[PDB]
C-alpha cells in the first residue's frame, strides 16, 4: 500500500501534468495561463476514495468466489468421499 | 449433446445459436464430469489400452510377479494413471495384478482431460461448420470442476 | 464447494500494484508463452532432452568431481507450477 | 472406516510420533470440560446475562500415553 500509493499520488506521468499545469506563459498575476492542477483529484478519484470504501465492501472488491453447485447423490457422494467419515 | 444442439434449428440469428449451443456442450461437460465422480473408484473404467507400438508408461517391478496372468497380455496393455501420495501421476497395468485391486485414487485430472480434449475437438468442429466460425470450445476444467478430483 | 477465491494478488493493493507494473515497467511473458517460442507446447521433455547437453557442459567443467554420472539420465516431469 | 484423522504427538524429550485413528475415546478427553445439564442449566436461572454465564460457566472449568496429552491435527488437501 504505501508504495503503491506513493507511487499513484507521484508517478513521473501525473507530475508532469501536474508541472505543465502550473507552467505560466506571463508575468502578470492578473493575464497568467496556469491552470488548476489535476493531481490531488486524480489520485482521490482513483485510489484513495476507493480505499476509503473499502474501509465490507472490501470482501465484494477483493473475494473472486468460486462455488460449484453439486446436487443430488453426487452430494453424499462428496461428503463421505472428503469428510472424516461418520 | 450434438442430437440437442441440431435440435436448435428454431428461427433464430446466426449469432445467437452459437452461443445458445456453447452453453449447453459446457452443460454436457459439466453432466459428465459430475457423473465422473460416481465412478471415480472403478479403475477398471478408467483405463486406456496402449498399443505395443505408442509410447507406453514404464512397467513397475511389481508388475512383473503376475504369475499366470501376464500371458493375457497378447496386445494390449490397459493402464490407469493413479496419483500415490502427491504431485507424482504413476501408471499402473490393470490386468498385470490380482483382483480386487488395492490403488491410490485414480488420477482421473488426467484422464478426464483427454476425454475432454476429444470432446472440445468434436465440439469446435460442430460449433465451427454449422454456425459462424471463430469458435475454440474450451471447458476451464482447471478452475470450473478440477476440485472434485485433484 | 468454495473451491476458490481468486489468490494472494486479489487484494486491491496487489490488483492495483501489478496492474501500474505492467504501466510502468512492461509485461513479463508467462512461462507457457516464452516456452511456445521453442516449439514446445505443454512436450516440455522434448526441450529438457537439447537442454541436458548444455547442463552437462556446464557440469563437467565447473562441477567435475562429480562428471560421469548425468551421462545418460531421462528428465522426468514431475512439478508444474505455471511459472517453474 | 476412511477418510481418517492423523494427528502429532510431541513426546518428552523429543519425537515426533504421528498417529492415524479411527475412532478414539474422546468423551474421556472432554470429560473434564463437559458440564451437566443441571449445572449448565442453573446457573442460568440464578444469573440472566449472556455476558455472565459464559463467565461463569467458564469460571466453572510413550506414544499412546501421549495421545490423550499433546495432540496436533494435520491438514489433508
Amino acid at each position: 500500500y504505501i508504495y503503491l500509493a506513493h507511487f499513484e499520488c507521484f508517478s513521473p506521468p501525473r507530475l508532469a501534468t501536474h508541472l505543465r499545469a502550473v507552467t505560466t506563459h506571463d508575468p502578470n498575476p492578473a493575464a497568467s495561463t496556469e491552470q488548476p492542477s489535476p493531481l490531488g483529484r486524480e489520485a482521490v478519484e482513483q485510489f484513495f476514495c476507493h480505499v476509503r470504501a473499502q474501509l465490507g465492501e472490501y470482501v465484494k472488491h477483493n473475494v473472486t468466489p468460486r462455488e460449484t453447485v453439486l446436487d443430488g447423490d453426487t452430494a453424499k457422494a462428496y461428503l463421505r468421499a472428503r469428510t472424516y467419515a461418520p | 449433446t450434438l442430437r440437442r444442439v441440431l435440435g436448435l434449428t428454431t428461427a433464430c440469428v446466426p449469432e445467437e445459436d452459437a452461443l445458445t449451443a456453447r452453453g449447453l456442450m459446457e452443460d454436457a461437460c459439466d453432466r459428465l464430469i459430475l457423473d465422473a465422480f460416481n465412478k471415480r473408484l472403478d479403475a477398471e473404467y478408467w483405463s486406456v489400452r496402449v498399443s505395443p507400438f505408442e509410447a507406453s508408461d514404464p512397467l513397475p517391478p511389481t508388475a512383473f510377479r503376475g504369475g499366470a496372468l501376464l500371458d493375457a497380455e497378447h496386445y494390449w496393455r490397459r493402464v490407469v494413471r493413479v496419483c500415490p501420495g502427491g504431485g507424482e501421476s504413476v501408471g499402473v497395468p490393470v490386468d498385470l495384478y490380482p483382483r480386487p485391486l488395492v490403488l491410490p485414487p485414480v488420477d482421473c485430472a488426467h484422464h478426464l482431460r483427454e476425454i475432454l480434449r476429444e470432446i472440445e475437438l468434436v465440439f469446435t468442429g460442430v460449433l465451427a461448420g454449422v454456425w459462424g466460425e471463430g469458435g475454440k470450445f474450451v471447458y476451464p476444467f482447471d478452475d470450473k470442476m478440477s476440485f472434485l478430483f485433484a | 464447494v468454495l473451491h476458490s477465491l481468486g489468490g494472494d494478488y486479489v487484494s486491491f493493493f496487489e490488483r492495483k500494484a501489478s496492474r501500474n507494473a505492467l504501466e510502468h515497467f512492461g509485461r513479463r511473458e508467462t512461462l507457457t508463452e516464452v516456452l511456445g517460442r521453442y516449439n514446445v507446447q505443454p512436450t516440455v521433455e522434448g526441450f529438457a532432452s537439447e537442454l541436458l547437453g548444455r547442463i552437462v557442459a556446464c557440469i563437467e567443467t565447473h562441477f567435475p568431481e562429480h562428471a560421469g554420472e548425468y551421462q545418460a539420465v531421462s528428465v522426468r516431469r514431475a512439478v508444474s507450477k505455471d511459472d517453474w | 472406516q476412511t477418510p481418517l484423522p492423523v494427528y502429532r504427538i510431541s513426546m518428552v524429550p523429543t519425537g515426533q510420533a504421528f498417529a492415524a485413528l479411527a475412532w478414539d475415546d474422546w468423551a474421556r478427553i472432554t470429560r473434564d470440560a463437559r458440564l451437566a445439564e443441571a449445572v449448565v442449566s442453573a446457573e442460568a436461572a440464578a444469573h440472566p446475562d449472556h455476558g455472565a454465564l459464559g463467565r461463569r460457566l467458564t469460571d466453572r472449568i510413550d506414544a499412546g500415553g501421549q495421545m490423550y496429552v499433546n495432540r496436533n491435527e494435520i491438514f489433508n488437501g
